[PDB]
RNA sequence: AGUAGUAACAAGAG
RNA sequence: CUUCUGCU
RNA sequence: AAGCGAAACGCAGCAGACCAGGC
């Protein structure tokens, strides 16, 4: 059930 | 072919014999600029001086075999001389003249392409439309805006990627293309870029300039997209407006953002009206986002927010009652919470002051590669279950989750280098930059988060802080769920006439408390259509427009004032500066301002115009009596307090005696007419709520006194008081 | 290497205006001045030395 | 002479 | 003398 | 929301006697 997120602003982990 | 004979019979040479020989390709870096040329210091000066020389201008010595060494007239179009430093011959401006003129002719289809950064700018202009210019009081705000806006997909690794991919296909070294975004723009360019001469290395240029996101510091007053700051000289003056639509698309981003500003601006002036919805329907009406009405937007574009929700039943259209954080779309499904500023201490010894929200709630977090189901209160999570696709994706909900959780175990998990003003020591978002520093470094907020038991469940699985599931420890309140969770869907809502929006059932889902408080900057510009024209600008301008419009209906105003203050005070001119007040504060301002009038009326004489200005847009929400002494009154300035002396001048709002003038936040509001009627003959008589200013202190009465203090006099007796910045004052009680 | 250094600490302070420079300076000036002008006593007069 | 002003120019190096 | 130069 | 230099690498056993001791 792939499903967007609306706005976003971030960046991946490590 | 020739460059290896070329390289042959360098190597012949002895001197670049042994310059090739020893200088490696490191070193190439340090002598390619080796020169004897210093930087011109006055470079004006040596161009004008230059232009009368016969032969100023160098180029390459191919042209001895392109150009005659001179035209018809007999004029010499070139030299054999030989430039200092290099092969280039020296040659005159006729040579350009002529090359122009008569030289050789290529096909030119490939310049547009190349230069699209540039052709655009001329394609959306003559696609612009042009609307009236008003004149007005014109506040420009510095802050960083956006003068190329880049490809909103790529970074700026991305955007090297793909230019060296497209410029140097062979030059790409060990770097390789990983991204749909960045496989469909090297595939175009690659595709628009065939059979082309131009210099690779402006080519490259020119793709950087497309592609990189760039920034600058500028003084803005209407939207902050490129499209807008580009022609920002044209639009925003320093006492007027030119209203522009630039052509072309629109980024879908910009309007999202650009109508969110806009609908937290009308709610906010529309809370403090008295009839908000009347107001907001009126508003909205009449307010146009970059062109468009948004009136129409709001049918089109969902941007899930506090305000744009409100808007949308205010409209009637089926609202979402969700909001956007951190890249995840929540949506509470339970609990309510209400908003209060905390002051807390990271553990990088950094003071912040958060919006706190009390009370427990219930919320459903949805993301492109996550969802979750999480359960909080004041400070504190209580429950969280994730259901992301990928180990990444566990993470990042997690953080998010722990940083919407805003717990004082995470606050104190700051750590290293973390600033929350920028360089221009603006008010970042406390929540943002958290967000942003453990999605950096996640580490020890795992670390000291903390543990518990796992509760055997079936479908649940704890997550251990090195990221390694477990089944019988877990993060606190953490779980995992393998089967997925559940879902978007709009439902209609009624809005009662104070903006209360609440479902089918009667329960309140959004209130305008919750519309967050940032006074933000739109992206694309937001024309408002109205007599008060200045009704959702920012508070700078509110506060300098309320107060020349004061100003210019002052002959009015003083006689409004005099004879029928009451119905005055309601003026709506007023009810946009209320937006900008303390709502705890609202009250006690608006009975202390309108018990100063009053008693400024009984005194015969005393009339202070300066005072009345000052003090006017204070007096319009109700009263609301108390016995407190206001020294300055407070007013909401993006996050900041600006304090408005009740006696004397202040860099907010000062009047200059010698020009009569006032300034407001140091933009000019009007000079002040001479009034006959004034004759303030010493005593003030508006500076304390029931007691009169006598003047200039003699050591008699008392030695000093504070303005709180001040409140054990009974009545009659005179005393000194110390109010104002050091300015000790004789005063009586009545 | 020392003018790095001197430029990494003058950016965590509020009171050096020298790092910055064009609009961001006269921002970084501007928000600075009115936050000292603000969390001033309204009871303590002030004066400005140049 | 003049420019100009704390020291130059009023050509200089072959 | 002629050659070279007007930021070196 | 933000933003600067605007190749190649987890051992191993005697066994068989006899004695003393353990519940
Ligand atoms: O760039 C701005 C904003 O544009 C104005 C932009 N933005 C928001 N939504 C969208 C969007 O859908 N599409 C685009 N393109 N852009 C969008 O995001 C930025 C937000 O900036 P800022 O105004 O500083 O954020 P702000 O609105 O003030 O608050 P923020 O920190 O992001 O919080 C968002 C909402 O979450 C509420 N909230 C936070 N917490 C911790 C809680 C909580 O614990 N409980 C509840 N009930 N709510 C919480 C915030 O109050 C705010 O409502
Ligand atoms: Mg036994």
């Amino acid at each position: 059930a792939a499903a967007a997120a609306a706005f976003a602003a971030a960046a991946a982990a490590a | 072919m020739e460059r290896i004979k070329e390289l042959r019979d360098l190597m012949s040479q002895s001197r670049t014999r042994e310059i090739l020989t020893k200088t490696t390709v490191d070193h190439m870096a340090i002598i390619k600029k080796y020169t004897s040329g210093r930087q011109e210091k006055n470079p004006a000066l040596r161009m004008k001086w230059m232009m009368a020389m016969k032969y100023p201008i160098t180029a390459d010595k191919r042209i001895m075999e392109m150009i005659p060494e001179r035209n018809e007239q007999g004029q010499t179009l070139w030299s054999k001389t030989n430039d200092a430093g290099s092969d280039r011959v020296m040659v005159s401006p006729l040579a350009v003249t002529w090359w122009n003129r008569n030289g050789p002719t290529t096909s030119t289809v490939h310049y547009p392409k190349v230069y699209k950064t540039y052709f655009e700018k001329v394609e959306r202009l003559k696609h612009g439309t042009f609307g009236p210019v008003h004149f007005r009081n014109q506040v420009k705000i510095r802050r960083r805006v956006d003068i190329n806006p880049g490809h909103a997909d790529l970074s700026a690794k991305e955007a090297q990627d793909v230019i060296m991919e497209v410029v140097f296909p062979n030059e790409v070294g060990a770097r390789i293309l990983t991204s749909e975004s960045q496989l469909t723009i090297t595939k175009e360019k690659k595709k628009e870029l065939q059979d082309c001469k131009i210099a690779p290395l402006m080519v490259a240029y020119m793709l950087e300039r497309e592609l990189v996101r760039k920034t600058r510091f500028l003084p803005v007053a209407g939207g902050t997209s490129s499209v807008y700051i580009e022609v920002l000289h044209l639009t925003q003056g320093t006492c007027w407006e030119q209203m522009y639509t630039p052509g072309g698309e629109v980024r879908n981003d910009d309007v999202d953002q650009s109508l969110i500003i806009a609908a937290r601006n009308i709610v906010r002036r529309a809370t403090v009206s008295a009839d908000p919805l009347a107001s907001l329907l009126e508003m909205c009406h009449s307010t146009q986002i970059g062109g468009v009405r948004m009136v129409d937007i709001l049918r089109q574009n969902p941007t899930e927010e506090q305000a744009v929700d409100i808007c949308k039943a205010a409209m009637g259209l089926r609202i979402s009652s969700s909001f956007s954080f951190g890249g995840f779309t929540f949506k509470r499904t339970s609990g309510s919470s209400v908003k209060r500023e905390e002051e807390v201490l990271t553990g990088n010894l950094q003071t912040l002051k958060i919006r706190v929200h009390e009370g427990y709630e219930e919320f459903t977090m949805v993301g492109r590669r996550a969802t979750a189901i999480l359960r909080k209160a004041t400070r504190r999570l209580i429950q969280l279950i994730v259901s992301g696709k990928d180990e990444q994706s566990i993470a990042e909900a997690i953080i998010v989750a722990m940083v919407f959780s805003q717990e004082d175990c995470m606050i104190k998990a700051v750590r290293g280098d973390l600033n929350f003003v920028n360089r221009a020591n603006q008010r970042l978002n406390p929540m943002h930059q958290l967000l942003r520093h453990f999605q950096k470094d996640a580490k020890v907020l795992f670390q000291n988060w903390g543990i518990e038991p796992i509760d055997n469940v079936m479908g649940m699985i704890g997550i251990l802080p090195d990221m390694t599931p477990s089944t019988e420890m877990s993060l606190r309140g953490v779980r995992v769920s393998k089967m997925g969770v559940d879902s978007t869907e709009r439902v209609v809502v009624s809005i009662d006439r104070f903006l209360r929006v609440r479902d089918q059932r009667g329960n309140v889902l959004l209130s305008p408390e919750e519309v967050s408080e940032t006074q933000g900057t739109e992206k694309l510009t937001i024309t408002y259509s109205s007599s008060m024209m200045w009704e959702i600008n920012g508070p700078e301008s509110v506060l300098v427009n309320t107060y020349q419009w004061i100003i210019r209906n002052w002959e009015n105003v003083k006689i409004q004032w005099s004879q029928d203050p009451t119905m005055l005070y309601n003026k709506m001119e007023f009810e946009p500066f209320q937006s900008l007040v303390p709502k705890a504060a609202r009250g006690q301002y608006s009975g202390f301002v309108r018990v100063l009038f009053q008693q400024m009326r009984d005194v015969l004489g005393t009339f202070d115009t300066v005072q009345i200005i000052k003090l006017l847009p204070f007096a319009a929400a109700p009263p609301e009596q108390s016995r407190m002494q206001f020294s300055s009154l407070t007013v909401n300035v993006r996050g900041s307090g600006m304090r408005i002396v009740v006696r004397g001048n202040s860099p907010v709002f000062n009047y200059n005696k010698a020009t009569k003038r006032l300034t407001v936040l140091g933009k000019d509001a009007g000079a002040l007419m001479e009034d006959p009627d004034e004759g303030t003959a010493g005593v003030e008589s508006a500076v304390l709520r029931g007691f009169l200013i006598l003047g200039k202190e003699n050591k008699r009465y008392g030695p000093a006194l504070s303005i709180n203090e001040l409140s054990n006099l009974a009545k009659g007796e005179k005393a000194n008081v110390l109010i104002g910045q050091g300015d000790v004052v004789l005063v009586m009680k009545r | 290497f020392v003018e790095a250094l001197a430029r990494s600490i003058c950016e965590k302070l509020e009171q050096s205006g020298l790092p910055v420079g064009g609009n961001e300076k006269k921002a970084k000036l501007a928000n600075v001045v009115r936050k000292m002008m603000t969390n001033s006593q309204d009871t303590e007069l002030s004066f400005t030395i140049t």
